[PDB]
């Protein structure tokens, strides 16, 4: 019913190497190139990666910056509200980016802030602006 | 196997079911109620066991009711058509007998029998048994033929048959009961050692020999699974079956290896658009921390505008330091799964230059148990008469396999130094013409009603004829003479004062350089009392072997034994000995294998007699006259000793019918 463990022989395979007197060796040939093709391919990306290494040398450690602990804070001082405008400005409905910015408020406090000074800071105008870019 | 069942097995028959011979003979109960053919098959069974439990004297019909019981013993003409049936097809009384009634006053029917090998004998010793007139022509100035045992002083070696194979439903069981045959069992184990005179450790010693069995599994899977068996137009042969096996198991090798490089590669290159993305953000994140700070240069106070460029531009920065380290977080588990493919690779080659070797040996081995280089044997067929191998361990004739033959050819007319020329058979009668071998032009004619020819394959098929047969034989006859293979293999005796060997192992083989020389002197036998090895030729070395002296072929022995053993603790032979069987005008070759393009079916061919035209045109269907024994002619047991003599057995029951009548029918 099937060939012996460890043992490969598809009727594709027999009908190959033994279309002619050398299709066993033209078969076995075409295989040895290809694996020398391979090799050397290999061998050419292992450099061109080893060159890609060397550039990344260093990492990003002397651009780090230390890490900024505050606590958050439910009360918007008005610096706090032209730092939320010019957000929107740059980062649209970001409310991550944008609570990242301002420091102290949550990202439930700045989705709060879009409804509730909507008319005054003329969010829409604003929003409609930074799909504009 | 015990009891009567026991001995219908060791009379390679069914306990319970009646053979197709049986069905021919009494056709009246086999095709009647179950109940008579129980009956029928007891009787017969309990005959077979009686005559096996004591072989060296005549098992009558007499004697065998005696000893049957109720309900079997009631009908007395059954169990004389079933004692009579064993007795004429040679399944009780065959052999060396103590006989009880002394033979017929006089003889019915006169048969001349070609060849006194083992075959020729069986045949004779029973057509003698039935009162038929007997003469052997045997061309050789011994019996035995193919069974050759040298002899000189106290060395004793076979250059022809040697081995038992089990005596399990061997009739060569029956046989050295008989005849004092010291039967010594042949230990399994052999080790291997290479050209370099070293053995082959069990580690490889068994890669190898596994590798083996399943290259030869695969090419059966080739035959039977794949209908691979014809290859532009011509029969494919198992040589040419493991070539291909072989080098597909080459291409899978590497067809793993090309895929687990391209599994590399891959990788690799996932690794590089990694590194490129990475290089490109450190370059964005260099600049952007350049901007960030220049913007906190600007000393407070502020505007909100120059606070929020700080902020912004700290809040750019830390996203793109989040990118850059889930980017070294992917680099890590890339950069180590290379190390997990370059660590373990798939295997680097099928077989080295040493394993490729040691499988030659394996294969030679093959090619000495079939007798013929493996490009010769049929993929199909090559293995036909698996199924009717004998049970228990091979055994070796400790006292020389001639003891046998010698011992069958007692009291039988035997011309030796008689070589057949031509044989002549018509309507009437035969006529044989021989000559003496050592004056060939002094003539010989002998007249008879049926001819039993037991020439060797390999005479059959010499060309020019070594025998003439007038008239010629039918096409289909000498179509499966040349069809039927006839191999060879060679035999060189080596006569020591003293054992160099280790004396616990029966046989060990030594490893040969090429293929091309595969077979030559790839084993060594340790079987003999005296210090004696034996040294085998066997596959396409054989025929090649023949063309050099002795001196060459026991210097190559030597040479091999210093070797493995030590330069100096190999001395020089008293006595040697070297085999040509091919070259013997008498053989021909050593025995029949099944060739690419042949198959079972010409073994049966080989067995048909031949029947003349008539004499008078409109006469009656004459009588056959022609018979044929011998190896070559059984194809459930060929190339064997055993074979030969069921194949006289045959011949006799099949003769005495057609001479003497079958009164057993009835
Ligand atoms: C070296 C060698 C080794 C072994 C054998 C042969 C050789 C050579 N065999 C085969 C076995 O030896 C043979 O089959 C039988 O002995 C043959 O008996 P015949 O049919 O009667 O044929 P003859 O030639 O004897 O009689 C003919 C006579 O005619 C005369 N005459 C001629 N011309 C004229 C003329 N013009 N006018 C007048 N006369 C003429 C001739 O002079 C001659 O006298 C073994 N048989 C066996 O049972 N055991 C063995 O060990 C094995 C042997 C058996 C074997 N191979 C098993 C096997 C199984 C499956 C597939 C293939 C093979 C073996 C055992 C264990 C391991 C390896 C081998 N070894």
């Amino acid at each position: 019913r099937k060939p012996p463990k460890g043992m490969f022989l598809s009727q594709e395979d027999v009908e190959a190497v033994s279309a002619n007197a050398t299709a066993a060796t033209t078969v076995l040939r075409q295989l040895d190139m290809e694996l020398v093709s391979v090799k050397r391919q290999i061998q050419n990306i292992k450099q061109t990666n080893s060159a890609l290494k060397e550039k990344l040398d260093g990492g990003i450690e002397p651009y780090r910056l230390p890490e900024v602990i505050q606590k958050c804070n439910a009360r918007w001082t008005t610096e706090e509200q032209l730092l939320a405008v010019q957000a929107i400005r740059k980062y649209g409905r970001d409310f991550q980016a944008i609570s990242d910015v301002i420091g102290n408020k949550s990202v439930v406090q700045v989705k709060n802030f879009f409804v509730n000074y909507r008319r005054r800071f003329n969010i829409d105008e604003v929003l409609q602006e930074w799909e504009a870019e | 196997p015990s009891g009567v069942e026991g001995a219908a097995f060791q009379s390679r028959l069914p306990h319970d079911r009646m053979t197709s011979q049986e069905a021919a003979c009494f056709p009246d109960i086999i095709s009647g109620p179950q109940q008579t053919q129980k009956v029928f098959l007891f009787i017969r069974n309990r005959t077979l066991q009686l005559w096996l439990d004591n072989p060296k004297i005549q098992l009558t019909f007499e004697a065998t009711l005696q000893q049957l019981e109720a309900p079997y013993n009631s009908d007395t003409v059954l169990v004389h058509r079933v004692h009579s049936y064993l007795e004429r097809h040679g399944l009780i009384n065959f052999g060396i007998y103590k006989r009880i009634k002394p033979l017929p006053t006089k003889k019915t029917g006169k048969v001349i029998i070609i060849g006194s090998g083992v075959s020729g004998l069986a045949a004779a010793r029973q057509l003698q048994s039935f009162g038929m007139d007997v003469t052997l022509l045997e061309a050789r100035d011994r019996v035995g033929g193919r069974v050759a045992t040298f002899r000189k002083g106290n060395y004793v070696a076979d250059l022809g048959a040697m081995v038992v194979t089990g005596l399990g439903g061997n009739p060569m069981a029956v046989v050295s009961k008989q005849v004092n045959m010291e039967l010594a069992k042949i230990k399994q184990k052999c080790p291997l050692y290479e050209a370099n005179g070293q053995a082959v450790p069990k580690e490889k010693d068994e890669m190898v020999e596994q590798e083996f069995n399943r290259l030869l599994e695969a090419t059966s899977y080739l035959s039977h699974q794949l209908d691979f068996n014809v290859l532009n137009n011509k029969p494919v042969s198992l040589g040419q079956a493991l070539e291909v096996v072989i080098q597909l198991q080459e291409k899978h090798v590497k067809d793993e290896q090309i895929e687990h490089w391209k599994k590399i590669v891959k990788t690799q290159e996932e690794l590089k658009e990694l590194l490129n993305k990475m290089v490109n953000l450190k370059e964005k994140i260099k600049e952007l921390h350049q901007q960030y700070k220049e913007a906190s240069e600007v000393k407070p106070p502020r505007d909100i505008t120059a606070e929020f460029l700080v902020k912004s531009k700290h809040r750019d920065l830390t996203a793109l330091c989040k990118e850059y380290d889930e980017l070294a977080e992917t680099q890590g588990k890339l950069e180590e799964k290379l190390q997990e493919l370059e660590a373990n690779p798939p295997s680097d080659v099928y077989l080295s230059s040493r394993d490729r070797q040691i499988l030659d040996w394996h294969f030679a081995n093959l090619e000495f148990a079939n007798a013929t280089p493996l490009s010769t044997l049929s993929l199909k067929h090559w293995d036909q008469d698996d199924d009717f191998e004998f049970t228990g361990s091979h055994l070796t004739v400790r006292n020389g396999y001639s003891c046998v033959p010698v011992a069958l050819a007692e009291g039988l007319d035997i011309k030796l130094n008689t070589a057949v020329r031509q044989v002549r058979y018509t309507a009437s009668g035969c006529e044989v013409i021989a000559v003496n071998t050592r004056s060939t032009s002094q003539t010989f004619i002998y007249k008879c009603d049926a001819v039993l020819c037991t020439l060797p394959l390999g005479v059959l098929k010499q060309q020019p004829p070594a025998v003439q047969f007038v008239p010629p034989l039918p096409e289909w006859k000498t179509s499966a003479v040349q069809r039927m293979g006839f191999g060879n293999l060679n035999k060189v005796v080596l006569c020591f004062d003293r054992v160099f060997w280790d004396p616990s192992v029966n046989l060990f083989g030594h490893v040969g350089s090429t293929t091309a020389s595969r077979g030559e002197l790839f084993l060594f036998w340790n079987l003999y009392k005296a210090p004696i090895l034996l040294a085998l030729v066997a596959g396409e070395a054989a025929g090649i072997m023949e063309n050099i002296s002795d001196d060459v072929i026991v210097g190559r022995c030597l040479a091999i034994l210093k070797g493995i053993f030590g330069s100096s603790a190999v001395p020089q032979p008293k006595e040697t000995v070297v085999s040509r069987w091919r070259a013997d005008p008498w053989a021909r070759g050593s025995y029949s294998y099944v060739a690419a393009g042949s198959s079972g079916n010409d073994y049966d061919l080989m067995a048909q007699p031949i029947t003349p035209g008539p004499s008078i045109p409109g006469a009656p269907q004459p009588i056959p006259r022609l018979f044929f024994a011998g190896e070559h002619t059984i194809r459930n047991y060929p190339a064997t000793v055993h074979g030969a003599l069921l194949s006289g057995l045959r011949e006799a029951g099949r003769i005495a019918d057609q001479f003497l009548g079958a009164m057993y029918t009835l």
